[PDB]
């Protein structure tokens, strides 16, 4: 018997399943401006899920996601990955946190460890401290503890970073 | 239980079935031009399967004026499909895209509230 | 003076009814207007004379164009001079609202008044027609002078009771002046 | 809200300046990217070219900012017929069910950056045909909208107020600072 | 901390801390009117009258509420149902 | 030029009603109550 | 006074226009006053206190159902006909 | 070459989809696709009362506002057997003529933008903004005034409105002459407007043409004189009649309509009676606010007529007045309740646009652009 | 004197009454009933088999040149056996008059197209077909003129809902404007504006 | 004068009335046209309202906003009492008109706060209607 958290009858599941309905899920899709984020935002908005949607860059890269949900089901929030208080402000009223934060190349501000390892662990521990019921995190298929190079030297840092980030999550 | 009315586009059920077969023949000939001239994900075989499904959906009807009404609306949709007035979104309205399949069992409808 | 092709009656006026002139003076005049662009010269002169005219550009937003005391803008909820809110929850405005933007939910207050618990106007649904202020028995709902209330976000145009009461508090002087200068017309 | 500052209080306040970021950046590269973004936003807000997208009555007021009294041309604003050459699309009218793929295709062929102004109650929220069988309930379900101009036929001062609010949004755009912090 | 979220309105409404609907106020201000009508109508004094029936207009004639007549034979304060002004007979 | 038809027809295919509304909706025929 | 050019540019503009130019923009002295005294609306025909009954002037209740023109001749009987006067539009 | 003059295209009014088949520059076929601005007006009228369905007509043909409100008001008044006062008749006549000039300014500016001369568009839209300021003074909105009501007008005229209308109408004729100095008898405008879209008399009679399309071809039919309405029989004016039936004769007829509307405006400001604005049947018109806040029967009638509409007797009528586009008709059928059972709108632009398939054949592309420029179509009332 | 009551025009009453008896005498096969309504408007109530031969007659006769056809109007009254009625409004410029020709039509039963008589019926008879499903036989092309290309159903029937059955929204997965079942954010508030007291005693027994 | 030489000294006295040449430069850079007018009003917020009937209608009255803000001005800085004066509803300024209420509960004017972190966001104003049952008590 799985118990309910708050039993607020303005917060339970209602409706048939369109945009105007509510399925009792408050999603916080981190990195929702990306490739998987667009499809998961439209799939969440077609069912009636309110999304908080924290964005890091400009508002023009994230303002296209207002057409996925209904009125009031789409929010926006400015955050940095190194800043923990903004993440705690983002996930303080949520029960489902979806983590799509990842980067295929090293950046001058964020390395692989600063995105996949440290950032996902920080998001997971902030969501655990904020009372989030469920967290969804994405990794790679071929993650190993010590993955070997095949063609390029210095490769498979991404797979090791995703495996270490999954272990810290 | 019998009234005398003015026939619309037919005088007998065999003639109405023959004109429905004309409609199906013209739709079947217009399938590969619809797949070619529209930017739709559905292929030729999927379009033919959808055409067969929409015909066997209306298989159940019996009345001459009702089946002639269906033939008239089908020819109007076909004329909207030969001359390209419908869009790629109007063609893909036959396949129920962006719609979650509603369950038929009582337990899933009881959990979801339907 | 060219002759009439069709005889013009008393109650009508005819355009392109003149005969084409065939005397040599009019043919030479039309020929010189064709060859030397005389009518185009008149059009160019009429065009060039409007450069020297005063520009009608009213230089927004330092200088704003004329309005009227009857002007329909942002809906707002007024108050009595004593301070009690005017809206007695009588729901003629929602009954008369043609786009059905107004939603009213009313309960009895602690002292026994009729005043609302919910008064919402969807300004994305409101057509600014002014039927609510005519159908208001007290002068509660009113069309304020404000029209510079463009919003960045769709939900911010869903006006609550507190937003309408804040609009009534903010715009009370101009609304009261317009209602003082306009009540005898209505 | 906030109370607008009294002139006794406001005389002690310093001048705001043109830049919303301020000239108090620490790094010289951050300051250079801030001034480059200020110049880029000045060039973008100095000329936005809206598209001739007039669906219904609201557009009769849209030509009234073309009109000599209000004169949109001294704000960088001039109409362009082709969607490639245009920055802004002004949804001025009633978006219907047959109008939806045309508006979506015209918006998708427009090149990015793309700011959208919803002009009028039919453009945002559906309005006076909100319960109609063949009217889309606002254009926010199809095209992402940055400015929403409220009036049923917006006065032309209010449409130009939406244009100035879009210019303030364009002046507040942070691209190179976000690139430095990405 | 922000004190504009937990502040109650004049309709007795506040979003509690376990509600999901307070996430809409993390980037926008919650608008609560500080001019309540109850205190602003309790602040005015009652009007003393000598005649048995009185009329309340609420202000100016065409700019006030429709005219009502209140009977002041019962002891106590009689409240106008339109404006909320209280009359009393000595 | 007249034909023979039954007087009871079914106009549910030629109308715009979907299957999910024609298969499970109950219609109440009633006199409305006096206030 | 009015905001206008010097008379040289005035005569150049009047020569290029081909007519005597009048100003196309309104001015404050050439317009009506924005503030103005309150009006009184005159009463109509039925605002008299005496001899006004509604049934004598009842517009909605004098509407009858349409007359069957075939049966009107049958119940009243117990130059070709035109639907109107001839208008010459030529 | 199949081609779409789609809704983006500026010669189209923003929702017209002309699917045209072209052999070179000539137009072999032209099928107009409409209903891109269909908003379901007639489905939405039946769920609302009469005074709630009054602002639909402002949005139907939106360059003829007061004419549409006048036509709906005459429909409801003919159903109710209610006679408006003379001051209301003169106010509605003056605002219908102001509306006629506004519509023909929009027609001339749109046709000149489609042909190419973009200067008289702004030259006349300054004048159009001055009349929209007049609408704003009299009602409170620059357009969709909601000012003409069944039973008269909603509000009285403000003081000193005619003291601005007279100065404006005195100044309008020089602007008219300045427009004809650049548009009339310019040879390029003649080459884009002469012998183009020739409509014969039997064409306009059989194809349901009305208004200027009747009077371009030579038919002397003006509905303000044949079937008079709202003090149009107490004013005197001339009717512009064309001969050739091309775009030039229709353009000259429209500018001559703007010229004759000035003398109708002059007569309306010259004679205006001092009296009431609404009919005094308080069960069909809302009472004054002083009577509503003072008397009991006026408060009851204000309450009733602003909750559930006035009971129109059951019956059918079809009124039709002279719109600036043509003949604007309301077929209003009432079942005796507070809501109309049926309100069918005859727009003249629908019947004008229905002959575009025959007129546009064997014409060029700029010919067809000038034809929609001279057809004077507004697709809000066409799509209804 | 009553100045708040509209006075009828007697010269538009006598001429229209004589013409109504004239058109009842000239066409007894099709005309069932002619009636002069309040507001001085003449209605002719024809059989559905006489749509073309009546509207041709009023087009081409010397005593009735109703050469202009302003509008064809469909009214859906679902109580009757033949639910739709079709109203042709004709204007006579020569005699300066108007007539209304009304017929009854069911959705399955076709109607004669007046496109051979008046060419405005090329489009107006499409519009009723787009809004009621009244099939007009021997029409040039009977297409869908006002509603969307993928629209299923006729919207102006009283058995059709006000908000429709479906809505449209942009799907960025399919990259197109897709069709969804209807869910309104705020429902249409149906107001019960019914009069419990009758106000017209002249229309009490107007049904037989 | 016939030629128009006397408008040059009007431009010169515009420059001197602006406060110099640099102040006239920043007045022309900020206010899009240079004008002279009688100072009618000064707000509590620091705006200045000038009127001069020499210009035509629609341009004879202008606001110059408070000098603590540059480039962030908009049309919502005008308060409620001067809104009818700037929009030609009345011809009476609040310094002469006494018809304005000036009540105690009148809130001060605020600009359009949309697009910032302090804008208005709607919410349900009624409390909860259905009260649930708590197994406790
Ligand atoms: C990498 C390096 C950086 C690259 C990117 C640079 C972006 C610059 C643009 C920008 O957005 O700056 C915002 C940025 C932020 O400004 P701010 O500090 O927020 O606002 C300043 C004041 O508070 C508010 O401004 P203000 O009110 O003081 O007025 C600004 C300006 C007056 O405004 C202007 O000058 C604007 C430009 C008008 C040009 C008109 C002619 C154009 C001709 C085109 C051909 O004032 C002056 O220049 C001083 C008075 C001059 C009197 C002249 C009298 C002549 C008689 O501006 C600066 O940082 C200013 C310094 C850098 C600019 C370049 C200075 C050196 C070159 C000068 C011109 C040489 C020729
Ligand atoms: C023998 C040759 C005789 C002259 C032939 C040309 C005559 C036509 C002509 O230029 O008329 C303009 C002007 C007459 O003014 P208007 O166009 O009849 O009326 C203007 C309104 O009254 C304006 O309204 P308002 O009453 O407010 O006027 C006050 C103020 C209004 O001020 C503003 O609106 C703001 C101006 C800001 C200027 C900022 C930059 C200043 C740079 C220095 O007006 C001005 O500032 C007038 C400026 C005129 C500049 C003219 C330049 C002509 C160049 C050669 C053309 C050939 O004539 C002159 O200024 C003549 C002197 C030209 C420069 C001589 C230098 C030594
Ligand atoms: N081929 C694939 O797509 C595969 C993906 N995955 C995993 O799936 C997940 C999602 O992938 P996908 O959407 O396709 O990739 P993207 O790179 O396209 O999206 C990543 C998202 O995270 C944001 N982001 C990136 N770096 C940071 C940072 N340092 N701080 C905060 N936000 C940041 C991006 O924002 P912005 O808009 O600024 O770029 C973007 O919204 C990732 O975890 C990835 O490792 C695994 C296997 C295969
Ligand atoms: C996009 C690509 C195409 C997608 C599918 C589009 C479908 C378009 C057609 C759908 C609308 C129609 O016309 S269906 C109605 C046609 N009528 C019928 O099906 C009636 C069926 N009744 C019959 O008697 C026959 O026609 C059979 C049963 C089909 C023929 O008889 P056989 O002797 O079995
Ligand atoms: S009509 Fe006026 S008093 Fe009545 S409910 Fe509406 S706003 Fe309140
Ligand atoms: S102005 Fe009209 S649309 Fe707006 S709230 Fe009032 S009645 Fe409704
Ligand atoms: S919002 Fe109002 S003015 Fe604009 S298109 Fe709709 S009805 Fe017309
Ligand atoms: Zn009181």
């Amino acid at each position: 018997p799985r118990p309910l958290k708050t039993t607020n009858p303005a917060a339970m599941k209602r409706g048939t399943g369109g945009r105007s309905s509510f399925n009792g899920i408050v999603a916080t899709v981190f990195g929702a401006t990306g490739f998987v984020g667009r499809y998961v935002c439209n799939k969440l908005g077609k069912s009636g899920t309110q999304m908080i949607l924290p964005y890091r860059g400009d508002d023009s890269d994230v303002i296209r996601l207002k057409v996925t949900g209904d009125l009031g089901q789409v929010l926006f929030h400015f955050y940095n990955l190194e800043d923990p208080a903004s993440i705690r402000d983002a996930v303080k009223h949520s029960n489902v946190v979806i983590n799509l934060v990842g980067r295929d190349f090293e950046t001058k501000n964020f390395k692989f460890k600063d995105v996949h390892v440290n950032g996902a662990e920080r998001i997971a521990r902030i969501a655990r401290e904020a009372g989030v019921e469920r967290l969804i995190h994405l990794s790679s298929l071929n993650v190993e503890a010590n993955p070997k190079d095949l063609y390029v030297k210095g490769g498979s840092e991404w797979l090791k970073s995703k495996y270490e980030g999954e272990l810290r999550v | 239980a019998v009234q005398q009315v003015r026939p619309i586009l037919s005088v007998d059920r065999e003639e109405a079935r023959k004109r429905a077969l004309n409609l199906y023949k013209a739709w079947y000939r217009q399938i590969p031009y619809i797949v070619m001239d529209y930017d739709i994900p559905m292929t030729v075989e999927q379009c033919r399967d959808k055409l067969r499904e929409e015909f066997v959906k209306h298989r159940n009807v019996t009345d001459i004026r009702v089946i002639d009404m269906l033939v008239i609306k089908g020819q109007m949709e076909l004329k909207e499909s030969v001359e390209i007035w419908k869009q790629k979104g109007h063609i893909m309205r036959y396949w129920k895209e962006s719609q979650d399949p509603k369950p038929t069992d009582f337990l899933s409808k009881f959990i979801q509230g339907v | 003076e060219p002759k009439d092709i069709v005889e013009v009656p008393k109650g009508y006026v005819y355009v392109n009814n003149k005969e084409l002139s065939m005397e040599f003076a009019d043919i030479t005049d039309r020929a010189a207007s064709t060859m030397f662009f005389g009518e185009l010269l008149r059009g160019f002169a009429v065009t060039l004379a409007h450069i020297f005219k005063e520009p009608a550009t009213i230089n927004y937003p330092f200088e704003k164009g004329p309005l009227s005391p009857r002007f329909r803008g942002e809906h707002a909820l007024r108050r009595y001079p004593s301070g009690e809110e005017r809206c007695i929850a009588c729901k003629l405005c929602e009954a008369i609202c043609p786009a059905q933007a107004i939603t009213i939910e009313a309960e009895e207050r602690a002292d026994g008044s009729r005043r609302t618990t919910r008064y919402d106007i969807d300004m994305t649904k409101c057509i600014y027609c002014g039927f609510c202020q005519e159908a208001c028995p007290v002068d509660a709902i009113v069309e304020g002078p404000n029209f510079e209330f463009s919003t960045e976000t769709h939900e911010e145009l869903l006006y609550n009771k507190e937003k309408l009461l804040c609009n009534g508090d903010k715009w009370e002087s101009e609304i009261a002046s317009n209602l003082q200068a306009d009540h005898l017309y209505r | 809200q906030q109370t607008l500052p009294v002139a006794e209080v406001a005389q002690n306040l310093p001048k705001k300046g043109y830049s919303p970021f301020g000239t108090k950046q620490s790094s010289v590269a951050e300051w250079s990217l801030a001034r480059l973004d200020d110049l880029l936003n000045w060039g973008r807000k100095g000329s936005i070219w809206p598209l001739t997208f007039g669906l219904a009555c609201c557009a009769v007021e849209m030509m009234h900012i073309a009109a000599p009294r209000y004169d949109m041309d001294r704000y960088g604003v001039v109409f362009r017929a082709s969607p490639r050459q245009a920055d802004v699309i002004i949804v001025a009218g009633t978006l219907t069910n047959k109008m939806a793929p045309a508006l979506r295709k015209v918006y998708d062929q427009m090149p990015e950056p793309r700011w959208v102004i919803s002009m009028g109650s039919c453009a945002n929220g559906g309005g006076y045909y909100h319960y109609s069988y063949s009217v889309v309930r606002g254009c926010d379900r199809i095209i992402p909208v940055d400015i929403y101009v409220p009036g049923c036929p917006p006065t032309a001062e209010a449409l130009m107020y939406g244009v100035l609010q879009l210019q303030k949004k364009v002046k507040r755009m942070k691209t190179l600072q976000m690139w430095y912090r990405k | 901390c922000r004190g504009d979220i937990e502040k109650v309105t004049h309709t007795g409404q506040v979003f509690d801390k376990e509600d999901y609907r307070n996430a809409r106020f993390v980037n926008a201000k919650r608008y609560v009117n500080e001019n309540w009508g109850i205190k602003l109508i309790e602040e005015v004094p009652p009007k003393e009258c000598t005649e048995r029936v009185v009329f309340c207009d609420g202000g100016d004639g065409p700019l006030g509420h429709p005219k009502v007549y209140i009977n002041l034979d019962k002891p106590g304060n009689h409240i106008c149902g339109y404006c909320g002004l209280r009359f009393v007979k000595k | 030029g007249k034909i023979t038809v039954p007087t009871a027809v079914n106009l549910s295919p030629i109308s715009g009603v979907p299957e999910e509304h024609i298969r499970e909706r109950r219609v109440r025929i009633h006199i409305p109550p006096k206030n | 006074l009015r905001r206008d050019v010097s008379p040289l540019i005035q005569r150049i503009r009047a020569f290029l226009l081909g007519r005597e130019h009048n100003l196309a923009l309104r001015f404050e002295d050439g317009l009506a006053d924005r503030t103005q005294p309150q009006p009184e609306i005159p009463d109509g025909p039925s605002h008299l206190l005496s001899a006004n009954y509604y049934c004598q002037r009842d517009g909605r209740r004098e509407v009858l159902p349409p007359i069957d023109l075939v049966e009107q001749q049958k119940q009243l009987a117990a130059k070709l006909p035109t639907p109107g006067k001839v208008y010459a539009w030529d | 070459l199949t081609l779409n003059f789609g809704p983006q295209h500026p010669a189209a009014h923003g929702v017209l989809r002309l699917v045209l088949e072209l052999d070179g520059e000539t137009v072999m076929r032209a099928d107009p696709h409409i209903g891109l601005l269909h908003r379901g007006t007639e489905k939405l009228i039946e769920y609302k009362t009469y005074t709630q369905a009054l602002p639909y007509f402002d949005r139907l043909d939106y360059v003829s506002m007061m004419c549409n409100e006048q036509c709906y008001s005459l429909a409801v008044e003919k159903l109710l057997n209610i006679d408006v006062p003379l001051r209301a008749k003169y106010i509605r006549t003056l605002f219908a003529e102001i509306t006629r000039i506004l519509n023909h300014i929009m027609a001339v500016g749109t046709h000149a933008l489609d042909v190419g001369a973009l200067t008289p568009f702004f030259w006349l839209f300054e004048e159009r903004e001055k009349m929209m300021e007049f609408y704003e003074r009299v009602s409170g909105a620059r357009m969709h005034a909601a000012y003409i009501r069944p039973g008269g007008v909603s509000l009285d005229m403000p003081l000193g409105l005619m003291d601005d209308i007279y100065e404006f109408a005195s100044k309008f004729a020089e602007r008219l002459d300045e427009v004809e100095d650049v548009l009339t008898t310019n040879r390029i405008w003649v080459q884009r407007t002469e012998d183009i879209g020739i409509v014969t008399a039997e064409e306009a009679l059989n194809y349901g043409f009305s208004g200027v399309m009747l009077r371009g071809s030579g038919i002397k039919w003006d509905l303000r004189k044949q079937q008079p309405y709202d003090a149009y029989n107490l004013v005197n004016f001339d009717v512009p009649i064309g001969t050739k039936g091309d775009c030039y004769d229709r353009y000259l007829c429209r500018v001559e309509e703007m010229r004759q509307s000035l003398r109708i405006i002059d007569q309306c400001l010259n004679q205006m009676p001092a009296g009431e604005i609404k009919t005094d049947d308080a069960k069909v018109a809302p009472p004054s606010r002083s009577e509503m806040k003072t008397s009991m029967e006026a408060l009851i009638h204000h309450f009733k007529l602003f909750t559930q509409g006035y009971q129109v007797p059951p019956g059918a009528t079809y009124t039709a007045i002279e719109a600036p586009k043509g003949e604007f008709g309301v077929y209003l059928i009432s079942d005796g309740s507070s809501r109309p059972y049926r309100c069918k709108i005859k727009a003249p632009g629908f019947a004008h646009l229905a002959a575009l398939e025959k007129i546009g054949k064997q014409h060029m592309l700029a010919d067809v652009v000038a034809i929609i420029g001279t057809l004077d179509v507004v697709f809000g009332e066409i799509d209804r | 004197d009553k100045p708040t009551v509209r006075q009828p025009d007697a010269v538009a009453r006598s001429h229209l009454s004589d013409f109504g008896r004239y058109v009842a005498e000239c066409l007894p096969k099709y005309v069932q009933k002619v009636q002069l309504t309040a507001g001085d408007e003449l209605e002719v109530l024809i059989a559905p088999e006489g749509v073309v031969p009546v509207l041709q007659f009023l087009k081409d006769h010397h005593q009735a040149q109703f050469t202009n056809l302003v509008d064809i109007a469909g009214v859906d009254v679902p109580c009757r056996k033949n639910r739709f009625e079709v109203v042709y409004n004709l204007l006579s410029l020569r005699y300066n008059s108007r007539i209304r020709v009304k017929t009854y039509t069911d959705e399955l039963t076709p109607l004669d197209s007046a496109c051979e008589v008046h060419k405005a019926a090329n489009w107006y008879e499409r519009e009723i077909w787009d809004m009621y499903g009244v099939f007009f036989a021997n029409h040039p092309d009977l297409r869908r003129i006002l509603t969307d290309y993928g629209f299923e159903g006729h919207p102006q029937r009283r058995d059709f809902p006000l908000s429709g059955y479906v809505e449209l929204r942009y799907d960025d997965e399919k990259k197109r404007v897709v069709c969804e079942p209807l869910e309104l954010a705020q429902e249409f508030r149906k107001f019960d504006l019914s009069a419990p007291w009758e106000q017209f005693p002249n229309f009490r027994n107007a049904n037989p | 004068k016939f030629l128009g030489i006397n408008r040059l000294t009007k431009l010169f006295q515009m420059v001197r009335e602006a406060g110099g040449l640099k102040q006239a430069y920043l007045k022309l850079y900020r206010n899009d046209d240079l004008k002279i007018g009688t100072l009618v009003g000064i707000d509590k917020y620091g705006n200045k309202y000038f009127e001069n009937p020499y210009y035509f209608y629609g341009r004879n009255r202008w606001i110059e906003f408070a000098p603590h803000v540059n480039m962030d001005y908009d049309g919502s800085m005008i308060p409620a009492e001067w809104y009818g004066w700037m929009h030609y509803k009345t011809d009476l300024p609040p310094i002469r008109d006494g018809c304005r209420p000036k009540y105690k509960w009148i809130a001060d004017h605020s600009e359009n706060l949309s697009g910032t972190k302090e804008a208005y966001y709607p919410y349900s104003t009624t409390p909860n209607k259905v009260e649930a049952w708590e197994p406790k008590a």
